[PDB]
C-alpha cells in the first residue's frame, strides 16, 4: 500500500512549493531578458556558422 | 609541463580547422 | 599506478591558471569565442569519408551529447562526460584520491585529461573498424589513421577548450555550453532557415518565419497562407515556435522558485545570509541522465533486434521499423510526436507521463545522494561554516534539512518531467529535453552573473 | 558502449 507514501510526497510538496519564493513581475522579466540575450547569442552564433559553412562545405567536398 | 593561454588554444583550434580544410582541398584537387 | 602514469599525465597541454580573475564582459567574450570554434569544428566534415549511410544506433545521444555525425565533433562532448564519471567512480570507489593539495588536484586534471584522451581513441577506433565512415578494408590504413588522427586532435581541442572554460576563462563547463549551444543553433535553424524544399508545390522555406514572410508575398497573401505557415506539417511551424516561447516562459517561472532559508552565523557574527534551496535542485541532470539511460536502453534494443530478432524478450524490449520504436518498452519511452498519436493510444501517452515524470524524481533524488548535496551533505557544510538556520536551533539544523532538500529534489524531478512531457506534446522546437537544457544552461550563466554583480 | 545513464558511443 503505497497510497500514503504519494498523500505524504503530495503534500510535502505542495507545502513546499508554497513556501517558496516566486518570481515577481520584474525577476521574471530580468531572468527571460537573460535567457533571451543567451539564447539569441548561442543560436545566431550557431546559425551563420551553418550558414556560412554550407557553402564552404559545398566548395571543399 | 607545457602551460598556454586561451590565445595560443584560439590558434591551436584555427589552425586544426584550416589543417583540416587544406586536406579537404587537396584531396579534391588531386582526384580531380 | 599513479606514479608511473604521472609523467604520462604531465604530457598533455595544460590550460595556464589565470593571474588575475576575469570579469564577466571578457568571461562572455571568451565563452562566445569557444562555442564559435566548437560550432565551426561542428560544419567540417572529416576527411576520408566515403558513405555516411549506415545505422547510427546513437541518434538520440546527440542533443546530450553535443554530437554531430560525420564531421570533427563526431564524438561530441562523450570523451569529457566518459573521463568525468569515470574520474568520480575511481575516487568513490577509493582508487585514487582528488584531495586537497594543489599539486594533488592538478594531477587529478592531468590524468583526467589522460582518460579523457584514451577513451577518445577507444571511440575513434570503434567508429572507424565498426563500418562508419565505410569499409575500413577499403579505406585502409593510411585513410583510417587519418581519420583516427582528425578525431584524436578534434577530442584534444575539446577537452582544451573545457579546460578553458573551467579555469577562469569562460562561464562554466564545455559540457553544459556545448549542449545548450546544438540546442539554440537548432531551434534558431528551424526558425530562421534559408533552405527550401520543393515537394510539388513550389518553393518552401524550411525555417519557420522566412516561410510565413514567403507564403505572405507570394500567395496573394492570402488567409490559406498563416494556416498554413502555422499548421504546416512536412516542415517547422509557427505554431511550434509558438509552443516554444510558452515553454521556455513556463521553465524561466520555475526555474525562479527557490526555497530562502534565513541563516546566520555562529563563527562570524553579523553574517546574516540567505540559502536558496531551489525547487529544480539538481537542475537538468535528472534530464541528462533520463536521456542518457532512454538512448542507452534504444541502442541495446536495436542491437539485439539487428542480431537475435524474433525472440519473444528482444521483441518486448523494443519493436523497430533510420529507426524508431513501433512496440515494446522502447515504444513506451518514446514521446508521443503528435496529437494523433496521444488520440490513437491513450495507454501510451500515459505510461510515457508516468515514466518520465518517476524517472525524473528518481534520477534527482539519487543525484542529490550521489554528488554531495543531500541534506546531511548539506549540513555538513552548515556544521563546518559557523552557520545555523535563524529560527532553527544548531542541533536541528539536518532535520530542516531533511523536511526541505528531499522534496524539493523530487517535486524537482516531477516539475521538470512535466516540463518536457508538456514541451514534447505541444510539439515544441528544440523537444522538451533540449529546451530545458538550454534553459537551465543560459539560467546557471545568468547566475553566475548576477553573483559577480552582487560581489561588486 | 551502451551501459546504464553513461554517454560513451559505441
Amino acid at each position: 500500500q503505497f497510497v500514503e507514501p504519494s498523500r505524504q510526497f503530495v503534500k510535502d510538496s505542495i507545502r513546499l512549493v508554497k513556501r517558496c519564493t516566486k518570481p515577481d513581475r520584474k525577476e521574471f522579466q530580468k531572468i527571460a531578458m537573460a535567457t533571451a540575450i543567451g539564447f539569441a547569442i548561442m543560436g545566431f552564433i550557431g546559425f551563420f556558422v551553418k550558414l556560412i559553412h554550407i557553402p564552404i562545405n559545398n566548395i571543399i567536398v | 609541463g607545457l602551460k598556454v593561454g586561451p590565445v595560443p588554444v584560439l590558434v591551436m583550434s584555427l589552425l586544426f580547422i584550416a589543417s583540416v580544410f587544406m586536406l579537404h582541398i587537396w584531396g579534391k584537387y588531386t582526384r580531380s | 599506478f599513479l606514479e608511473v602514469i604521472k609523467p604520462f599525465c604531465v604530457i598533455l597541454p595544460e590550460i595556464q591558471k589565470p593571474e588575475r580573475k576575469i570579469q564577466f564582459k571578457e568571461k562572455v567574450l571568451w565563452t562566445a569565442i569557444t562555442l564559435f570554434i566548437f560550432l565551426v569544428c561542428c560544419q567540417i566534415p572529416l576527411f576520408g569519408i566515403m558513405s555516411s549511410d549506415s545505422a547510427d544506433p546513437f541518434y538520440w545521444m546527440r542533443v546530450i551529447l553535443a554530437s554531430n555525425r560525420g564531421t570533427l565533433m563526431e564524438l561530441g562532448i562523450s570523451p569529457i562526460v566518459t573521463s568525468g564519471l569515470i574520474m568520480q567512480l575511481l575516487a568513490g570507489a577509493k582508487i585514487i584520491e582528488v584531495g586537497d593539495t594543489p599539486k594533488d588536484r592538478a594531477l587529478f586534471n592531468g590524468a583526467q585529461k589522460l582518460f579523457g584522451m584514451i577513451i577518445t581513441i577507444g571511440q575513434s577506433i570503434v567508429y572507424v573498424m565498426t563500418g562508419m565512415y565505410g569499409d575500413p578494408s577499403e579505406m585502409g590504413a593510411g585513410i583510417c589513421l587519418l581519420i583516427t588522427i582528425q578525431l584524436f586532435v578534434a577530442g584534444l581541442i575539446v577537452l582544451l577548450l573545457d579546460e578553458l572554460l573551467q579555469k577562469g576563462y569562460g562561464l562554466g563547463s564545455g559540457i553544459s555550453l556545448f549542449i545548450a549551444t546544438n540546442i539554440c543553433e537548432t531551434i534558431v535553424w528551424k526558425a530562421f532557415s534559408p533552405t527550401t524544399v520543393n515537394t510539388g508545390r513550389g518553393m518552401e522555406f524550411e525555417g519557420a518565419i522566412i516561410a510565413l514572410f514567403h507564403l505572405l508575398a507570394t500567395r496573394t497573401d492570402k488567409v490559406r497562407a498563416l494556416r498554413e505557415a502555422f499548421y504546416r506539417q512536412n516542415l517547422p511551424n509557427l505554431m511550434n515556435l509558438i509552443a516554444t516561447i510558452f515553454v521556455f516562459a513556463v521553465v524561466i517561472y520555475f526555474q525562479g522558485f527557490r526555497y530562502e532559508l534565513p541563516i546566520r552565523s555562529t563563527k562570524v557574527r553579523g553574517q546574516i545570509g540567505i540559502y536558496p534551496i531551489k525547487l529544480f535542485y539538481t537542475s537538468n541532470i535528472p534530464i541528462i541522465l533520463q536521456s542518457a539511460l532512454v538512448s542507452n536502453l534504444y541502442v541495446i534494443s536495436q542491437m539485439l533486434s539487428a542480431r537475435f530478432s524474433g525472440n519473444l524478450l528482444v521483441s518486448l524490449l523494443g519493436t523497430w521499423s533510420r529507426a524508431y520504436p513501433v512496440g515494446g518498452l522502447c515504444y513506451y519511452l518514446s514521446p508521443p510526436e503528435s496529437f494523433g498519436s496521444v488520440l490513437e493510444d491513450p495507454v501510451h501517452a500515459v505510461v510515457y507521463i508516468v515514466f518520465m515524470l518517476g524517472s525524473c524524481a528518481f534520477f534527482s533524488k539519487t543525484w542529490i545522494e550521489v554528488s554531495g548535496s543531500s541534506p546531511r551533505d548539506i549540513a555538513k557544510q552548515f556544521k563546518d561554516q559557523g552557520m545555523v538556520i535563524n529560527g532553527k536551533r544548531e542541533t536541528s539544523i539536518y532535520r530542516e534539512l531533511k523536511k526541505i532538500i528531499p522534496t524539493a529534489a523530487a517535486f524537482g524531478g516531477l516539475c521538470i518531467g512535466a516540463l518536457s512531457v508538456l514541451a514534447d506534446f505541444l510539439g515544441a522546437i528544440g523537444s522538451g529535453t533540449g529546451i530545458l537544457l538550454a534553459v537551465t544552461i543560459i539560467y546557471q550563466y545568468f547566475e553566475i552573473f548576477v553573483k559577480e554583480q552582487s560581489e561588486v | 558502449a551502451x551501459i546504464x545513464x553513461x554517454l560513451t558511443x559505441l
